[PDB]
RNA sequence: UAAGGUGAUAUGAACCGUUAUAACCGGCGAUUUCCGAAUGGGGAAACCCAGUGUGUUUCGACACACUAUCAUUAACUGAAUCCAUAGGUUAAUGAGGCGAACCGGGGGAACUGAAACAUCUAAGUACCCCGAGGAAAAGAAAUCAACCGAGAUUCCCCCAGUAGCGGCGAGCGAACGGGGAGCAGCCCAGAGCCUGAAUCAGUGUGUGUGUUAGUGGAAGCGUCUGGAAAGGCGCGCGAUACAGGGUGACAGCCCCGUACACAAAAAUGCACAUGCUGUGAGCUCGAUGAGUAGGGCGGGACACGUGGUAUCCUGUCUGA
RNA sequence: UGGAGGACCGAACCGACUAAUGUUGAAAAAUUAGCGGAUGACUUGUGGCUGGGGGUGAAAGGCCAAUCAAACCGGGAGAU
RNA sequence: UGCUGUGAGGCAUGCUGGAGGUAUCAGAAGUGCGAAUGCUGACAUAAGUAACGAUAAAGCGGGUGAAAAGCCCGCUCGCCGGAAGACCAAGGGUUCCUGUCCAACGUUAAUCGGGGCAGGGUGAGUCGACCCCUAAGGCGAGGCCGAAAGGCGUAGUCGAUGGGAAACAGGUUAAUAUUCCUGUACUUGGUGUUACUGCGAAGGGGGGACGGAGAAGGCUAUGUUGGCCGGGCGACGGUUGUCCCGGUUUAAGCGUGUAGGCUGGUUUUCCAGGCAAAUCCGGAAAAUCAAGGCUGAGGCGUGAUGACGAGGCACUACGGUGCUGAAGCAACAAAUGCCCUGCUUCCAGGAAAAGCCUCUAAGCAUCAGGUAACAUCAAAUCGUACCCCAAACCGACACA
């Protein structure tokens, strides 16, 4: 992504960050119970959060 | 490794739990059928007397469960001695499962109704009745007349419930110990019993036990469905003309006429945003539906819990005024409303958008308006099953998930065996890149299976898919019969003869588990086809059927073709489980293509393009099992999605029916009790305390009181012309409460004079009738507000709050205000009754 | 309490025979939680992310074992177990 | 830059990507827990405990920021004490610690050699401490020479183990002068004429030349032995490339490179050239570093051990 | 009557006079059988302080990490 | 192995090996080893010899097992019992418990283990740490001193081995429990309401707050006996009795205030000693009453119609669970423990500070703040397994 997220406002990025953290917690409880087969998604969700936070920093400081 | 985690925990714990329960059930089974070589004395004087003996033993307090190894045998040999069927051990297991609140899993042909004879017999000895539900009147009446010798030889009466039955005959149906009928007849008999004007006019008994008999459909899919709520002739609706008349005073820029206006809203080009969203989030234009000519004008705003019935009317008029435009979205010609379809260019003259929308469409123009219809009687089916004291149900090989079962309402899933070693060869699934190669491989399979001896079922989802597969099948060339869901007797006539060798049946949307496919033909319907069967013809037909049946099991049994996979796995297992019943040989194979509807849930063109990079390979290869893993994972995903969209409306049904049970408990509480003069007296004292509290403040001074408002309200809705200000100012010896007891005693003497001139029990019947009138009217207004707030929860709880405990608080306040208005207007119209005075 | 802090606390459900027995006796869920989580964070996280009510939380710190993998000596990481007491009126 | 990847033991599973948001490499950014100069107070390093000010939310608490010491400067205050000072508070800037060797300074052995040992030697070595820079130190004669002249400092070779010093023992050891590497001279102790005129430092721009990724890059087949050919034999080809490494034995022509020919969006080294800012040139008339040179006493450094001992430094008393 | 004592006898505790064993031992100082003190100049737990041309010593050149008529480690050092 | 040279050597070849070696004539050495009580590695010798680590001691049957003196179960025998039992601190860190294995470790075998592998296990407002406060002592802004580094030290700030708020009984896990469950409590803060009101310190006063030895009065833990309750009449003479065996338990907290110990009390007026002020302490002088106050083990009541209780009945995948459960008192003896941080007595004359109570100063006074009741909230963080006279700590060892 990182271009469709760069076209979003600060509250949109905050809402997307909250949704990504919720999906990360849900996938963590899913994988913790031995129930996750698609184990890649955690990694993707993790990097997704990073992208949002990086964009938040470059929307906050400059 | 390590971490023997929750999944293996689920499998191990529930496996050992079902095995321990099945071990104790096997011990009970080994107790009951230890030795049975010969039997005599059918049921004439001894085993019919066990009915009265068991009723006397429960009269002394012996547990009905302690009779389970006895009473089952009192059923069992009867089926040996009347119908010639020996109950197998699995039928005993299923009856013991249906005795508790558990789910019976067993294949068809293992005596389904023969198992269902057990818990109807057990639950019927209470003297309260047994309510077994089929989908039709046909199977219900058929098995009712089948078990009428079985229950009549044991002293139990079989009542049948049919649509169009008389209400005393419906009483004799429900007062029988085993009552047969369908689900909607049961539910609408309940709704007519709640529309009864006395407890004598009811036709049902107290709900004792409900045998579901098909838990796949009604407990999941048909859980919510209402078919009788309110039937109007509509008779007039011109008051909404005087509600929608308030709208063309205001302009569509601001002040309650807006296209939701969003602070700024939109640009000045065609502002009818048909993505409606119905918000108006400025919260300053909301003021113009208040005062100046009067409705919702006493001081309550538009966000009050007590004014939502008009709020789903005026906003319906707002989304009919500026949104749905004349001559393109709809037309009214000669007073007739026709939706003009914009996208495909149609004129829908026999369709109308419900939930007051076409009503507000008629209220905008000069059209004849159907009535603002008020809900009367509704219940959801899973919670009506929850209302029973004991609840159990049985299903085939398409059993749902055990945690899902126990979380419907307390249903434990124990895997009952078949008592026969299963050899139903489930072949690995076959997917092709397109529909054409898949159906051509299906054509080669059906031709090579019709070559030797094999009966085959080909199941689809629809009549048009059946038409396409039958067109390709006569391009190959066979005979087929399509299974119509509309035709029950034609369904039985097709499927009873579908098990013949070289007989192929096509299926459209299997409801559940089928009528018994007899492989190698069906010799029982064959000797039913004889016009006068002797004892010489039945043995020959049985022998030829025996040769056909051994040729069928040598051929590999019944074959299953699944043309697609459904959005639930239960209907897939329903299609699959037709082969190999009662331990017979059989085969099952599912087909799929990449242009099926189950590729519509992917919505990922990257992976959908990566499957194209494999190659064609139409046949011998090792192509990919990973795409099959993707299909299995996506199918489990959409099954869980169906679960979530079910669960949200299940919580909706829970809250709606909980308010329903509140009003039904207070309904039977205010109806069933005798001597209702004391009840009216107590409610009248609380009424006068509450109505004087609404106008006179408790423990207030002499200037805080509201004398002319209380006087005019007493005169309007009490028929009391009280000189309250004169009674204040003439005597200063008066003090506090005192006026409460003065107006109460004046009302009491008005009522006692009117009951002495009208009669005692005539006033009691007038009390119960006017209580029913005011209670049903204000309760159906409560139902209108409840339906309008379940459809109008789009503007209440948004910022950090949650409806449903914001819906529930406003509906509880509406409930309390409705009950106090009920009490106030009952006491009013009992004080308003003009009787001829001496 | 900030909600994104609550989304990082509860790491894993912990199932064993002791957790089975504790659920049967005093209906306590046993959680792997974060190493730096206090009892208020765990109580708020279970009350929010699971929509239930908590009476009390008892947290203990499990010290990791020391293993020999191919004659190389390592030490497993410490973690925090948490016994969370669901309320009696809540029935499951 | 790319058709392959998700670092390794190390497979497996789940995935991503194939003509350009897979991966990789380089530039610039973001985040950068806690301890550690550790810097809010403390501490048994990776821990405990706060204060102050904001700003939230149901009022249960949360999040962020700052708060060490010293030096200088400024402001406000402010004793004994009148003014004032000392002190106090706040703000601004700088410092602190680490680092292998080189460098300058403050201290400074002993074994040993003398065939013992004390003057001496080892040796101003080892080590300790302080301070700084990419170099440091030194440096423009109160210097040498010899009646002829040289013209700052540093380093290399001769002078020369010479002259000397020395229980004249062990040992220590120049200089004058010559050949070379390199080369550069200025400012204050002060006024006027003229100004901002030379020079230097910062700053931006352009060009050149690098650095930090990269691109292209020649020319071989048959046969025999052999597990395998790059080897033997036969006939060809390239070379501004026969440096090297790998490929189943020893390959110029199989692969990576190699000679050569090119390449930077961004940061950046160094040169110029240009612009701005701070800075002042030249001319004339001045002035020419005082508790200093030198001396007495005591030490030290000069190759020079007090000897007939010049010269330099000074702890002490003096003193042009 | 009183209950003093660097009082008496004797376990814990502290110590170490005799003998035997042990002497590549069970132990780089012990075991067994006896022995001395055992309310005091006692003994013991925890923490702190005193640093080697030094400490400390009811004094034997004793002890200062199984090392002491000048500890241990690194360096001068490849001393001689 | 053969041939050859006077010798260091040389040449050829069989076998192994599977990829490098080098003529000749020159050049340079880390250029030749049997010795140095030489250094490292490997392997003999003594020699299958001494020894197998307290002379507390074993015997049999059954089980599993490939194999049983050592493991498990049972019946005997013997050893410790001021310990060779139980709980901790220090110290150690997974040795705890379960499954599994027997290569190595265990002075032997091992099916066993404190061993290998995997899994599980440590739950606190009241216990401890943390936290408030100080001793010895450490650092120590400034300061003083010192070639430099640094040394001493004021304000301060750390520092337990000491002072400071509160929980007990029963039950449960394979492994934790004053932590979990049941029951009954208690403590300290925050907020709010109500009622009353002079609150306030980095200051003053009290208190904390203290030695050795001896004595004998009241007690308790605890034990014995009797009564009671339940079971037994006993392999061999006797054993329905003055007989035999077992049980006869109950806390914290709340209330009462006892043996005992200390001290006269109350009111008024005055003094400036307590760095200033004080209603507090210190001192002085009157009046009045003589009994008022502080402290205090234990007992008693309650906690407790509960729990516990031998045993019995139902199940019981023999490991346990559900229900029931009789008596549950009295006398005597009695501590080194409690009254007691007391009393007497001696000389060697016996910590500090804070929490706590009180007094006011600056200051604020309808505020604030304090007092009492009630309601609510909070009590975070870390430790908690296991061994602790020992096979797990210090001794190289599973160490007399
Ligand atoms: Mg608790
Ligand atoms: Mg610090
Ligand atoms: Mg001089
Ligand atoms: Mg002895
Ligand atoms: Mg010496
Ligand atoms: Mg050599
Ligand atoms: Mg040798
Ligand atoms: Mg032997
Ligand atoms: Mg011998
Ligand atoms: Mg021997
Ligand atoms: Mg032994
Ligand atoms: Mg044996
Ligand atoms: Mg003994
Ligand atoms: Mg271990
Ligand atoms: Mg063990
Ligand atoms: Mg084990
Ligand atoms: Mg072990
Ligand atoms: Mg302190
Ligand atoms: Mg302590
Ligand atoms: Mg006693
Ligand atoms: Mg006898
Ligand atoms: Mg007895
Ligand atoms: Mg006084
Ligand atoms: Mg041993």
């Amino acid at each position: 992504k990182a271009k469709e997220l760069r076209e979003k406002s600060v509250e949109e990025l905050n809402t997307e960050l909250l949704n990504l953290l919720r999906e990360q917690f849900n996938l963590r409880m899913q994988a913790a119970s031995g129930q996750l087969q698609q184990s890649h998604l955690l990694k993707q969700v993790r990097r997704d959060v990073a992208r949002v936070k990086t964009l938040l920093n470059e929307k906050a400081g400059a | 490794q390590g971490h023997m985690m929750l999944i293996k925990l689920l499998t191990k714990v529930f496996g050992c739990r079902n095995d321990r329960t099945l071990r104790r059930m096997r011990k009970v089974v080994n107790i009951i059928n230890a030795m049975e070589p010969e039997m005599e004395k059918l049921s004439d004087e001894e085993l019919k007397g066990k009915t009265a003996e068991f009723r006397a033993r429960l009269e002394k307090g012996e547990v009905l469960e302690n009779l389970i190894p006895e009473a089952f045998a009192v059923v069992r040999e009867a089926s040996k001695r009347v119908f010639g069927m020996r109950h197998f051990d699995v039928q005993l297991l299923g009856g013991m499962v249906l005795n508790e609140r558990c789910i019976a899993e067993m294949r068809t042909g293992e005596g389904k109704t023969l198992t269902a004879t057990l818990p109807a017999y057990l639950n019927a000895l209470t003297g309260k009745g047994v309510h077994v539900v089929t989908v039709n009147d046909y199977l219900a009446q058929r098995d009712a007349e089948n078990n009428r010798p079985l229950f009549e030889f044991l002293g139990l009466t079989v009542g049948i419930n049919l649509p169009g039955m008389p209400a005393p005959a419906k009483r004799e149906a429900y007062a029988a110990d085993i009552t047969y009928g369908t689900n909607n007849e049961y539910g609408f008999d309940y709704l007519r019993d709640n529309m009864a004007f006395s407890p004598e006019e009811r036709v049902q008994r107290k709900l004792h036990y409900a045998l579901v008999d098909e838990v796949d459909s009604i407990l999941i899919d048909e859980a919510r469905t209402p078919l009788i709520i309110s039937g109007p002739a509509e008779d007039s609706s011109e008051m909404y003309k005087r509600v929608n008349k308030i709208i063309p005073h205001l302009i569509r820029q601001e002040k309650e006429d807006s296209e939701t206006f969003q602070g700024e809203g939109h640009f000045s080009v065609d502002e009818k945003s048909r993505q409606v969203n119905l918000t108006e989030r400025g919260l300053v234009l909301i003021e113009e539906l208040l005062v100046k000519e009067g409705i919702m004008d006493e001081g309550e705003s538009l966000y009050s819990p007590a004014n939502i019935m008009l709020m789903h009317h005026v906003t319906a008029a707002l989304r009919a005024h500026a949104l749905f435009t004349r001559d393109v979205d709809y037309i009214v010609k000669d007073g007739e409303v026709i939706i003009v379809d914009e996208h495909t260019g149609r004129t829908m003259q026999g369709r109308r958008w419900s939930d007051g929308l076409h009503q507000a469409v008629e209220a905008k123009e000069g059209v004849q308006i159907q009535n603002e219809n008020q809900t009367l009687a509704s219940i959801t089916f899973q919670n009506y099953f929850r209302l029973y004291e004991k609840l159990a149900g049985m299903t085939g090989t398409a059993d749902t998930e055990a945690f899902e079962f126990s979380s419907i309402y307390k249903l434990d899933t124990v895997v009952v065996p078949t008592n026969r070693p299963m050899i139903r060869k489930d072949l690995p699934d076959l997917v092709y890149m397109t529909e054409a190669e898949k159906i051509q491989a299906i054509i080669e399979d059906i031709k090579e299976r019709t070559a030797k001896g094999q009966p085959v079922l080909v199941g689809t989802i629809s009549i048009e898919k059946s038409e396409l597969v039958s067109n390709e099948l006569t391009k190959a060339g066979i005979k087929h019969n399509v299974l119509n869901a509309k035709f029950h007797a034609n369904e039985a006539a097709i499927v009873a003869q579908a098990g013949y060798p070289a007989a192929v049946t096509i299926a459209t949307n299997m409801a559940g588990r089928g009528t018994d496919i007899v492989l190698g033909g069906s010799w029982q319907a064959e000797v039913a086809a004889l016009e006068n069967p002797t004892a010489e013809q039945i043995e020959k037909i049985k022998a030829d059927w025996q040769v056909r049946h051994d040729a069928v099991l040598e051929a590999g049994g019944l074959h299953i073709i699944g043309t697609e996979r459904h959005e639930s796995r239960r209907i897939d297992n329903q299609l699959r489980g037709r082969s190999g019943r009662q331990g017979d040989a059989g085969s099952s194979r599912f087909y799929l293509s990449m242009e099926d509807a189950l590729m519509r849930i992917f919505a990922s063109d990257r992976v959908s393009g990566m499957m194209r990079k494999l190659g064609m390979k139409p046949g011998e290869a090792i192509e990919h099992p990973w795409v099959t893993k993707a299909i299995a994972n996506a199918q489990r995903k959409v099954e869980s999605r169906n679960f979530d969209i079910r669960k949200q409306l299940l919580e909706y049904d829970d809250v709606a029916n909980d308010q329903r049970r509140a009003i039904y408990s207070q309904r039977n509480e205010l109806l069933d009790v005798s001597d209702v003069s004391e009840t009216i007296n107590s409610i009248r004292e609380d009424v006068f305390k509450a109505t004087i509290d609404a106008y006179i403040p408790p423990q207030s001074l002499e200037e805080m009181w509201d004398i002319p408002g209380l006087q005019e309200r007493l005169k309007n809705d009490f028929d009391l012309d009280l000189p309250i200000a004169e009674w204040l100012d003439k005597e200063p010896e008066l003090h506090e409460e005192t006026l409460r007891e003065r107006i109460l005693a004046q009302s009491i003497e008005v009522y006692q004079r009117k009951e002495e001139v009208v009669g005692a029990e005539m006033m009691r019947h007038f009390e119960k009738g006017v209580m029913l009138q005011t209670l049903d009217s204000l309760w159906k207004e409560h139902l209108a507000a409840m339906d309008y707030l379940r459809q109008g929860i789009h503007l209440r709880g948004y910022a950090q709050k949650d409806p449903k405990q914001e819906y529930k608080r406003e509906s509880f306040s509406m409930f309390a205000a409705m009950l106090e208005s009920l009490k106030y207007e009952v006491i009013s119209t009992l004080s308003k009754v003009q009787v001829r005075m001496p | 309490i900030r909600e994104e802090r609550l989304l990082k606390v509860l790491r894993a459900p912990h199932v064993s025979e002791k957790a089975s027995t504790a659920m049967e006796k005093s209906n306590t869920i046993v959680l792997k939680v974060a190493k730096d989580a206090t009892k208020a964070e765990i109580k708020a996280a279970v009350q929010k992310l699971f929509e239930v009510e908590v009476e009390v939380v008892n947290t203990l710190v499990v010290k990791g074992k020391v293993k020999r993998h191919g004659q190389r000596i390592g030490r497993r990481s410490d973690w925090k177990k948490a016994y969370v007491t669901l309320k009696e009126g809540q029935n499951l």
